[PDB]
Parts: structure tokens; C-alpha cells; sequence
């Protein structure tokens, strides 16, 4: 095997999942990496937790953002042989969760123990390149991010980092709930 | 009468400059023993620990109150003793400090140091920064940082004076602006300033052939009973795998000015046995006076054909050597009327002309000194 | 599988771990790569080398440090089949070793036999880009490494390697303890 | 150290600003405060403002840093006061842990206390309201990997 | 190393002089009372009995370790009312002291005196000289002739305060 090497910023973890127990079927979740929602379609059993690092309190408080976006996926598994391995993840970058939209990204990867893949995108937009999040105006929308999960009792650990880059631009400020320590 | 307060000269940021009288801020004296050996601490503690006791000067409360300073800090001790007797005294200052440290001239010696014999000189002052990366300090940057200070002894009694003394000393800030010393690793100067403290020479009285022997190869730091000693610009050094460039020694005198000797200095190779005819190298004859105390010598690079190793593996023989050494011989005996020892101290003050070539993948272990 | 190809430099060895003989469970440890600490969460058993060589004499010996610092990790396993492989490693680049804080970079890999990985990072301070170990001064903190095992019966041991760049400098000195050999 | 918003409830308060600027690890520069009076133009005080280190315990003698003294006027209801960046000496942290010690904390502070005492015929309270406007010659230093918790305010 | 000690600076005879942070030397305060009636006195003590006792300024050994000092003393009074009370304060110094004398404005207020009332001047300040006869003075020089000061309250309360 090569060496792992990754990109050579620093990740703030935003997003935290982990599967339930005792699963049944596929399972599936979906992430916003612009408003901070997850959404699992599913039942409880979920544990899904929101950190508060600075790249997430920068992309929730602000309205109007404009630059590079890195995103970094780290997937781990648990304590099985290398012989039973039978879990496939697939990832969907989309813009909208409509039916009638379409899928920006692909990716289907099926490594066993753990695996860490990585990407970028650009927030770009209708006003001088900023862009609102889920505004009416120009018919904007956010950045999603789903994942499909084929065996939900080998991998468990779902991290999602986020690092903007050196020509991000934010301008205005958005009012929000508090947010919940954890 | 109403005025605006608002208005007025609360504002001042500037620093404390002034003559001598204005601007001294800590005397502190400390009791050196009556019966005293070499090696022993006689004061090691942080300097906020001893700056804020019972320390009440024209610029004290001006120090203790003000955000940037801008001058270097003046230290003025002042001991002094006759000509039938002598020592030797360290100041030594560092940046930080951790748990347990090591309390050898090696390892508190790379810094700032001031090193002098009380027989032969009346008083000695020394000047230093407390930030070696900025150009300004303060008081509350020595408290939070642990800026440490240490005199020590590093060559004890010729002959034991009557009483225990008290060595005073008293902190100024000078007229100098703070400058900043940062070692680079990628492109290094044109001159490296080490402060090795490289050991020390004791010549006894009536030995006919006696010849003292320093290796070269300075990397890896010092040796000690399962352990090293360390520093940082012997840690800088110990990166290269060869270097190359004149050496400056300064040698001190730490006997008694009644014991006088004349020693040649010169380069040479492996292990020799005194042979009469060595001083065919080109060597220096040093022969101090009563009011000389240190001596500065410096040996060109045309001594040196190509750059040497900076660490060799201790368990090697004296023939599996390839560094040079620096050889002292005594080129008549050792005179005098008292029953002391001739004491030098060498010290590698600075490598001109420095040349660094590979890199070093280490060497464990390390030789010992003296 | 490609070729086994690494950076160019030369990498010198500072820390060097061994887990105990009969394990239980996980097990975690955490370097400190500044200040040349290791603390093992755990009982007895792990055996910590420190080693002498000049990159980590520097990175003790100094007190104003400033440059970018090169990390290689190198796991080693036991002599198992590729079938029975089931040991997962988890690593994180932190800051500091209090709750509160967040990991800086976030590593997992599942790799049977031996596995290798690289990563930089950089030590910028408050003075001129300076940072002191640890200080108090302008609440300055190190730079720590944690191993979390899933199966320390199968990867035993633990290698890191660091390597100054040309644009490193320190200034100052620090006192310490004379260094045990080994 | 005003990075990482504000205390609340097992709760933090954000805004824009104060995210933009919890990116960065140190930051230096001088500061341009505002005092705003929101009490009674009847009560009056003079108000020593300083910058200092630590928990200080009201010495007297604590009026030798450089100070500015704020005395309001009838008329007079807001005043902007300017720390140069004279005043500090090296960079400091943008965020530091709400967990720590006082003697744990390296970051200055900002003092203000009386010079005399608080004269009025009214039974209220003396308030004021201090707000950071801008920071002039602004440098940032590093990245922020995050602190989790802020400290309250007032 | 050996410098020459005898030709160092530490013979500096001059005064303290500079901003208004670099010389103040001494701050007291006194406690005004809630009811207070018109000629009783605040305080009244020496100048060296109020000037050494947990005064440690940025001027405060320079002060006390100078010989001639030749710089007139400025005092700065900061004490503000509003408009729906008044009275009237007077800080008056003297040169020399006897035994139990009179605290009378008309005795005390003739060399140097300042009379404000806080409810019309925010703050009040003024200068004087400590030595009449002469152009300078020393801490030892109030300290040896007996210089007096007191702070008396010729006018009380209209409205008292809370």
C-alpha cells in the first residue's frame, strides 16, 4: 500500500453520526453544509451531533458567502475480519433535495475498516457571487450532502470536516436560536 | 475652575530612560561561602522571584508599571579580592526553565553569561535581552515566560579568605535598544555564536609532561553519568553533518594571579605523547599578567584542510578519529609559592565564516569534559 | 498496488512505543511533539522509548520556536493472516489535552500488516511568530498526538519520525534534566 | 480573549463578527472602544479605565499604568477612547478556555474603576455600556482549531 | 572586564520632571459625610503624615530621595453632584503649625486656598508653593516644618445626598 497523505490545511469537525445498534436494512442520512441540518430518513436510534467549531458558527451566522469550500469525509468501521467486509457508502453532492433536481457528485466507495475521502466545491452566487442561504430571491438553495449506507452494522463512525479556503468572503448577519453546547 | 481630565497627560507609554540613579530597579546580594568548591550554585531562582522582594527604587514602581520596554538590561556585579587568592564566578541567564533541572556551567552557559575572576578585575557588567525574538519586554512577560537566573561557581578557592563574602549586583536598563538573535535553519549566517563552554584546564605544580587535549567534534552535547547535557545552539549545531569554518576561544584565567605558567595552544590530530619537537605547528604562546584575565585567540581556516565531522561515537578508538583536536601544552613548568593549581577555562565563543554541509542522522552518547 | 514512495527528506526517530504483551480492550496513548512527553491512558505494560536524536533535542532544548514541522507514523503489526485482520487505528492532531478544546486534524486507517502515513504542520506564535512551549504568557499551548487502538493484539508497534523544514528557527534556551540514555 | 461568542444557559450567542474573527488563533492590534451612559444624568462618577493582567484585588496604587479618566456631562453621552497598540506588547489569544483558573489566563484585560465615589439624590445606579467599534492595523496570527464554551458578560 | 565605577551617572541632582504620570507622588482620599453641618473640618493633619502612609507612585521614592525639588505642587479635587443639592468645599495649606489651633475658613484660608462648590465644577484643581521664601523645597522640608493642610466644609448640604 502507498502512504496516506491528506491536504495540508487543518478540518473542523462539524458533523457527528452514528448508526443505531441493531439495524434492519440500508440506511441513509443527509447533511447541510451551509445551514447545519442533518436529516436521517429513519427511525430514532440516530445519534447525530452538531459541533460548534469556527468554520461551522462562520457558515451558520453569516447571509451572504462567496469562495471555496473543502470538505473532508471520514468513515469508520468496527471490529470485524477482513474476509466478512461487505458495507458499500454512497455519496451524493446535490443542490436541492427535490425529486426533480439532479445530483452534482458521485462517489460509491467500499473500503473495509475505515476509509477518508476528500473534495471541494465553490459557493458561488446571483448577487455579486454571494449567495443566501435558501433564499426567495433568486431561487437559491444550499449544499447537501446524502449518504446511503448498504450495511449499517460494519460502519458506525460518520465525520464530516469543512476548511474555507484563502479567497472565502462573508457579508451580513443572520439572527439564530442559541446554540447547544455538547 | 473646571478642567477636562480627559485632556490631561495620563497617556504616557513611553519607556524609562534616564542616567543610572533613575533607572535601577533590583539590588540583589548573595552570601558566597567561606569554604566553597567548583560546581556548587550559590543562587539559581526566576527573575520576578527576587525582582519584587523588597525592591524599592527611583524605577521601580516606573518598571512594574509599564507595558513595553525598550532597553536592554544592565547587570553591574561588584566583588573584589587580593592578588594571594582567587576563584571564579559565573552569571548565567536563560529564557526558560523546567523540573529538575541541570546546574552545570555546560548547560547554563549558551545564552548570556558573564564569566570573571574577582582577583583581577574590580567589578564586571554585561548587558542582555530578555526577548531573544522582539525588540521589548516587560516585567509581567518575565513573570509568565519563567525567566531564570543562576550564579554559580564554576572554580573555587586558591587560598580561602578569611570570612564568607556578599556579592553584590544591581539591575539598570540601559541605553541600548533591544535587538533580536534568531537562529535560522535553513540559511544560516556567516557567523554561528555557540558559547561553548568547552571545559576546563588544571595544570598541576611540578609535573614535568603534561599536555591537555580538547576534541572538535562539539556535537551531541556533554557527557554525564548515564545522561547528556544539552543546549540549544549545541542542538543547532548537531543538525549538519559537517561544518567548517576559524574558530575564536577565549580563554579566563580561575587560579590565583601567583600561579603563572606559559601555555602553547595549536591544532593537531589523534593522540600524541609530548614530544619536545610538536611546536612546529603553528601555535600560540600564551602567558597572562596580574591584571590579565581572558584572553581571546582565534585560529584561521587555513589550520583546517577540509570540514569535520560534528559527532563522533565515543566508543571509538584514538586512531578510528578523524577530527582535529586542540592541543595545550606548558611550555616551561608551573611556578609559585602557594600549594593551588593552574586553572584555564576555554571557551569557543563563535565560528566566523560558517559553513554547514549534509545532515546528521545522530550519533548516541557524548564524551565527558575535563 | 503502486509503488511505496515517501517525501524526500530524511526523518529522525523521537518516540518509539510497544503495547503490553496480554491486552484486554482498547487502548489510547498521546505524544506531545513540542515538549517530548508521552502519557499512555492506561496500566503498565506499554514500553516508551524516547530517543536523543538532534530534531528532538532541538525541539526541547529551545524555547522560541517558529517553522513548519514534517510528521511520518509508522504502524507495524504482528505476523497474522490477511483474513483475520481486525485492528483499526484512530489518530488525532490536537492542541491541547483539555475537554473543551477540538481536534485539529483527524486520521483513521485500517491497514493489515504495516501501514504508513505523513502529515505537516505549523508552529506559529504570538511573540513574532514564536511559540514557547506551554506558557502562560498569552495562554500558548503545544502540539499533541493521540493513538487510539481497536485491537492492540495485531499492531504492536509505533514509530514517529519528525524532520525541520528550511524555514524553522529558534531562539532562546531552556533548562532541563539531563536526558536518560537508551 | 472576545472570541467564541457570548455565555447563555448551556448556550453560546454568535454573530458574524465575532465568527469571522475566532478563525485566527492571536490577533493584535489597538482598539477603539465607545462608553455609552445609560443611567440618569443625575448620577455622576469619574471612571478610570485601564488595561491590566490577571485578578487584581483594588489597590490603590494601581492608577501608574497609563489611564484614561472618563467624567461624564449632562450634555456629554458618549465617548470614544482609544488603547494604542503602545499598550500591548505581543499578540494575544483569541479564544481561551471558560474552565481555567485566573492565574490560568494570559490574556489582558480591560479595568475600570472609580476614582471617587458615586453621588446622586436618586436611588439608581450608575451604568455604562462599553462596545469594541473597530480594531485599527489588524494582524492575525495562525488558525483556530476551536474552544468549546464562552464566558458571560456583565 | 572592569569599568570605572567613580564615573557612572549616580550623581543626578536633578528635580522630577515629565508628564502628569511621571510625577504624581501621592492620592488620599476623604470620607465626606451624608450630614454634615457648615464649619466643621474633613481633615486636617501634615502634609508628611499623609504623604508617606501607602502612597507607592510612580514618583513616589524619586520624591523621597531628592534634595532640592523645584517645581510648584499642583492638586487636582475630583468630586461632582448634581444640580438639585449643593455646598461648599475648601482645601486650604499653611506654612507652620501650633498647638490646638483654631479650624476657622477665616484662619486657615490665607496663603493658599482653594473654595469650590461640586454641584457647579466637576473638578477642581490649583497650585502652590511649599516654601514662600524661597524657590524650591524637599519631602524632608514639610517633614521638618510641620506643613499643614486641611480640608473644611464651610457651607453644607441644600438637599443631602443618598
Amino acid at each position: 500500500n502507498a502512504v496516506v497523505r491528506s491536504s495540508p490545511g487543518i478540518y473542523s469537525n462539524c458533523f457527528s453520526l452514528r448508526a443505531p445498534l441493531k439495524p434492519d436494512g440500508p440506511k441513509s442520512f443527509t447533511c447541510d453544509l451551509m445551514g447545519g441540518g442533518v436529516v436521517t430518513d429513519g427511525d430514532t436510534g440516530w445519534q447525530v451531533t452538531v459541533r460548534n467549531t469556527p468554520v461551522s458558527n462562520l457558515l451558520r451566522t453569516a447571509a451572504w458567502k462567496r469562495g471555496t469550500v473543502h470538505v473532508q469525509v471520514v468513515l469508520a468501521g468496527a471490529s470485524v475480519k477482513r474476509s466478512d467486509w461487505d458495507s458499500t457508502v454512497q455519496i451524493f453532492l446535490r443542490q436541492s433535495m427535490a425529486t426533480s433536481s439532479y445530483d452534482a457528485k458521485i462517489w460509491d466507495i467500499c473500503q473495509p475498516g475505515a476509509a477518508m475521502l476528500e473534495f471541494s466545491f465553490d459557493v458561488v452566487g446571483p448577487n455579486s457571487g454571494f449567495e443566501m442561504w435558501d433564499s426567495n430571491w433568486a431561487s437559491q438553495t444550499s449544499w447537501f450532502l446524502e449518504f446511503l449506507i448498504s450495511n449499517p452494522a460494519q460502519n458506525t463512525l460518520f465525520e464530516v470536516n469543512l476548511r474555507l479556503d484563502e479567497n472565502f468572503s462573508v457579508a451580513g448577519t443572520t439572527l439564530m436560536p442559541p446554540f447547544v453546547l455538547d | 475652575m473646571d478642567v477636562d481630565l480627559f485632556k490631561l497627560s495620563l497617556d504616557d507609554t513611553s519607556s524609562v530612560k534616564g542616567s543610572l540613579l533613575d533607572t535601577r530597579f533590583a539590588q540583589v546580594r548573595v552570601v558566597i561561602p567561606k569554604a566553597m568548591a567548583g560546581g556548587n550554585e550559590l543562587l539559581n531562582s526566576n527573575l520576578y522571584d527576587i525582582l519584587v522582594v523588597d525592591n524599592n527604587f527611583r524605577a521601580a514602581a516606573a518598571l512594574a508599571h509599564t507595558h513595553i520596554i525598550e532597553g536592554q538590561i544592565k547587570c553591574v556585579c561588584t566583588i573584589n579580592l587580593p592578588e594571594n587568592t582567587g576563584c571564579c564566578l559565573a552569571l548565567c541567564v536563560n529564557s526558560s526553565n523546567r523540573g529538575q533541572f541541570s546546574t552545570d556551567i555546560y548547560t547554563i552557559g549558551s545564552q548570556d553569561r558573564m564569566l570573571w575572576n574577582p582577583a583581577c578585575s574590580k567589578n564586571s557588567t554585561f548587558t542582555f535581552n530578555p526577548n531573544p525574538c522582539g525588540t521589548g519586554w516587560s516585567l509581567e512577560f518575565l513573570r509568565r515566560t519563567k525567566f531564570h537566573i543562576s550564579v554559580v561557581c564554576v572554580s573555587g578557592w586558591s587560598a580561602q579568605p578569611q570570612t564568607d563574602l556578599v556579592m553584590t549586583m544591581d539591575f539598570f536598563v540601559a541605553n541600548v535598544p533591544c535587538v533580536p538573535r534568531i537562529y535560522n535553519l535553513g540559511s544560516p549566517g556567516q557567523t554561528l555564536w555557540l558559547n561553548r563552554w568547552m571545559g576546563k584546564l588544571s595544570f598541576g605544580q611540578g609535573v614535568s609532561n603534561d599536555i591537555k587535549s580538547m576534541p572538535l567534534a562539539i556535537g551531541g552535547g556533554a557527557g554525564a553519568k548515564d545522561s547528556i547535557l544539552m543546549n540549544m545552539t549545541n542542538a543547532y549545531l548537531s543538525l549538519w553533518r559537517y561544518f567548517h569554518g576559524d574558530l575564536v576561544f577565549e580563554v579566563n584565567k580561575m587560579s590565583s594571579p601567583y600561579i603563572k605558567s606559559t601555555v602553547t595552544f595549536f591544532i593537531g590530530f589523534g593522540g600524541v605523547s609530548f614530544q619536545p619537537e610538536l611546536e612546529d605547528f603553528p601555535n600560540k604562546l600564551v602567558q597572562f599578567s596580574e591584571v590579565q584575565e581572558k584572553i581571546e585567540l582565534k585560529f584561521t581556516r587555513a589550520e583546517f584542510l577540509t570540514a569535520w565531522s560534528t559527532q563522533v561515537d565515543p566508543a571509538a578508538q584514538l586512531a578510528n578519529d578523524g577530527c582535529p583536536y586542540l592541543y595545550a601544552m606548558v611550555h616551561d613548568s608551573t611556578a609559585s609559592t602557594i600549594v593551588g593549581d593552574f586553572n584555564l577555562g576555554v571557551t569557543l565563543t563563535r565560528i566566523e565564516n560558517f559553513a554547514g554541509i549534509g545532515c546528521n542522522p545522530g550519533i548516541q552518547g557524548a564524551r565527558l569534559l575535563g
